RNA sequence: AGCUGUACCGGAAGGUGCGGCUGGAU
RNA sequence: CCUGGUCCACCCGUGACGCUGAGGCGCGAAAGCGUGGGGAGCAAACCGGAUCCCGGGUAGUCCACGCCCUAAACGAUGCGCGCUAGGUCUCUGGGUCUCCUGGGGGCCGAAGCUAACGCGUUAAGCGCGCCGCCUGGGGAGUACGGCCGCAAGGC
RNA sequence: UAGCGCCGGCCAACUCCGUGCCAGCAGCCGCGGUAAUACGGAGGGCGCGAGCGUUACCCGGAUUCACUGGGCGUAAAGGGCGUGUAGGCGGCCUGGGGCGUCCCAUGUGAAAGACCACGGCUCAACCGUGGGGGAGCGUGGGAUACGCUCAGGCUAGACG
């Protein structure tokens, strides 16, 4: 019913008496390009159980995006921690133009036409959650319409 | 009105403990307390039991939750006098967002009684059977009345507001309606249907209870 | 030293709405008067009255919310997003007809003063006319 | 404990004056 | 005795007379200098005593003029103005007096901010004005040039 | 006539032998002491091809001089503190001027070049014809919200 897209493992690790543990944490888009996105970090000691978490948190973690012609209704730039996105609606036959982690946020969203942009620090895992901010914070002309006037 | 002033509905907490955000439920201050305005109270009460009556006689169900002391044994009889669960000893944290885990301790509980209502019970040495037992006193004192959920209730029902942040939090997690029985000390954002009254005067939290209880019976 | 009014009217207005007041209180001018209409007619804002306090005059700016939310946080989406001062004492911008930026794809508006009045982006671009750039609003 | 501004060392893994700081425990 | 800053009450008077401010001009702990005095005690240097201590001890610490003008000169936080929940303690005014209303000094904490720690009406929040400063570490606050100083040295 | 570079990650493309911190590679991270997918050959593979590479310089990535578009509690960075000159910035109401500002018209923004349309070379490169657009500046009118200037008033800033 849905796909996913892995977009890192990490192996993260914590001292103990003689010895080291280690933990493995996944980062996890689960998609159905058509405008229902989540995103999931998930944290396990083996790699397919972090996989499995990552996938569980973003099934039961879902945003839907207001898809106009395949592309953004409107510009938005969003700060998260350090990190910032500014996302940029484009006319039909531009493409994803967008690293790899905007890129596999936005594939699955069913967004086919948008120019972004990363600036300060580039951490995978906060732009990707500065994606999916950004992503909840869109509006449409029928919303402002209805916020406004109604 | 007419019943409340009797029961100290209207007698809040002093100039110190009071949330900010509550100050549109404040009448005036007297002697150094907060006194509480009728009317918004009488309205609010209004709404909240119309929401109750429809929701009831669609069939929803309404967990009632106070764990303070002297709201335990009210708590207990009220909820007695219907079908819904209720949770007053004390609410561990989880019982809504981690509710898969409790169930399994509850079948235990189902399961363990019924050991009990089985004559294999001559097996297991005495130290077994003291064992088994202190933990089945364990959970009848804890896991009693939180037995009736099959499933996920369709409201919430709380004493304290305040004292009970914990379930009002996994209360808005799960998208689950609040009531409260909130007061002077406590904020009326996080509460949908809110009965601004008191949560101390035992006779107030007996009178709201007790009336909210008939409702539902009479709605049935 | 109070150096910008205008500004001091939209931090006011900004503050007022994070805290999600009901009114708020701003001291009164004409310009402020002209900006406060062209948000009232855009439906920002519920609308401003003249008020006097302690004999000075000053105007009441009633601001508009959203529905009550569900789940966590419930607090009401807000109707003013975010609010700018685009032209500061110490830097003016001033705008040609072809120069008028487009804000949000048109689901926001941008605050001008031109010759003929205080209009909006879309009004200003209708007449054929440009002017000082006071705010961008969404 | 440490650090620091000046001043001096013909026993300088540095020391001592005078004063300050916590980026140190009662 | 002479003198500076400041707070409150009346809301009496002028009528925007305002804020910041590169240079300049003043002030600037301790240490250090020049010309005189003074020196109880304490103590760089130095002289001894056992193996970081204990006895002595000049400068200095003191005063009067003129220099020097640097610090972990710190809240490591430029100055001014307006806005945004409160709770508590403490100093100092006013009132109708354990309740209000001003101005300072601390702690907890809304919203918000921050990489985090934490700040949070005494903002590190939301804004406007002006000033100084920053652009990988070491070489190095070094060299060289210039301006100050008796010298140390400072910029 | 078919070169030429590359095959650890960045970055498309993997195995066997030879030496074994030596010979060597490398733009950065770093590889080489028993396989070493990184050194040297071979099979295969990848990219572009009458070209493929390597140096040198410029812009980009670099939001790493930040007007668009950054900062100064502890990461680098608030002057030791005042008082102040030049400068920068400046409350409310009314009226005049029209400097800034905006608008209309016109002149100049040569040719070639950039952009669009058509066409000539068997296509293209190249070229031709026509159409535009263009920051700025001169001239002649209009506008007066804001900034500026004058003229008057006001008390909420500031003083007494």
């Amino acid at each position: 019913d849905f796909e996913e897209k892995m977009i890192l493992i990490r192996r993260t690790a914590r001292m103990q008496a003689g010895g080291r543990r280690f933990r493995f944490g996944a980062l996890v888009v689960v998609g159905d390009r058509q405008g229902r996105v989540g995103l999931g970090f998930g944290k396990a000691p083996e790699v397919p159980l972090a996989v499995q978490k990552a996938g569980y948190y973003a099934r039961r973690n879902m945003v839907e995006v207001p898809l106009q012609n395949g592309t953004i209704p409107h510009e938005i730039e969003v700060e998260f921690g350090a990190s910032k996105i500014v996302l940029k609606p484009a006319a039909p036959g531009t493409g994803v133009i967008a690293g790899a982690v905007p890129r596999a946020i936005l594939e699955l969203a069913g967004v086919t036409d948008i120019l972004t942009k990363e600036l300060g620090s580039r951490n995978p895992i906060n732009i990707a959650y500065a994606t999916m901010e950004a992503l909840r914070q869109l509006r449409t002309k029928a919303d402002v319409e209805r916020l406004r006037k109604g | 009105v007419k019943e409340l002033l009797e029961a100290g509905v209207h007698f809040g907490h002093e100039r110190k403990r009071w949330n900010p955000k509550f100050a549109r439920y404040i009448y005036a201050e007297r002697n150094g307390i907060h006194i509480i305005d009728l009317q918004k109270t009488m309205e609010e009460l209004e709404r909240t039991f119309r929401f109750i009556e429809d929701l009831a006689m669609r069939g929803g169900t309404i967990l009632f939750v106070g764990t303070k002391k002297q709201a335990q044994d009210i708590v207990r009889m009220e909820a007695e006098r219907a079908g819904m669960p209720y949770v007053n000893q004390r609410w561990l944290g989880g019982m809504l967002t981690n509710f898969k885990t409790i169930s399994q301790r509850v079948h235990r509980l189902e399961e363990l009684e019924a050991l009990f209502a089985s004559p294999e019970i001559e097996e297991r040495p005495k130290k077994e059977q003291v064992r088994l037992k202190h933990e089945l006193e364990r959970l009848q004192k804890y896991l009693s009345g939180f037995r009736l959920l099959k499933r996920l209730p369709d409201a919430i029902f709380v004493v304290d507001p305040t004292k009970e942040a914990i379930a009002v939090r996994e209360a808005r997690k799960l998208f689950i309606p609040v009531i409260a029985l909130a007061d002077t000390d406590s904020d009326p954002d996080l509460v949908d249907y809110i009965i601004p009254g008191n949560d101390d005067a035992i006779r107030s939290i007996q009178l709201i209870l007790s009336r909210a209880v008939d409702l539902i019976i009479q709605a049935r | 030293m109070l150096t910008d009014p205008i500004a001091d009217m939209l931090t006011r207005i900004r503050n007022a709405t994070r805290v999600y007041k009901e009114s708020t209180d701003v001291p009164a001018s004409r310009f402020k008067e002209e900006i406060l209409r062209i948000l009232a007619r855009e439906g920002f804002i519920k609308g401003y009255e003249r008020v006097d306090v302690d004999g000075k005059p000053y105007l009441r700016v009633y601001l508009k919310y959203g529905p009550r939310r569900q789940g966590p946080d419930p607090r009401p989406e807000q109707v003013i997003h975010h609010i700018r001062r685009i032209s500061k004492p110490g830097r003016r911008v001033y705008v040609g007809v072809k120069e008028i930026p487009r804000v949000r794809r048109g689901l926001g508006i941008a605050i001008l003063s031109t010759s003929k009045g205080v209009l909006t982006d879309r009004e200003a671009r209708k007449l054929g006319v440009g002017g000082e750039l006071i705010c961008e609003v969404w």
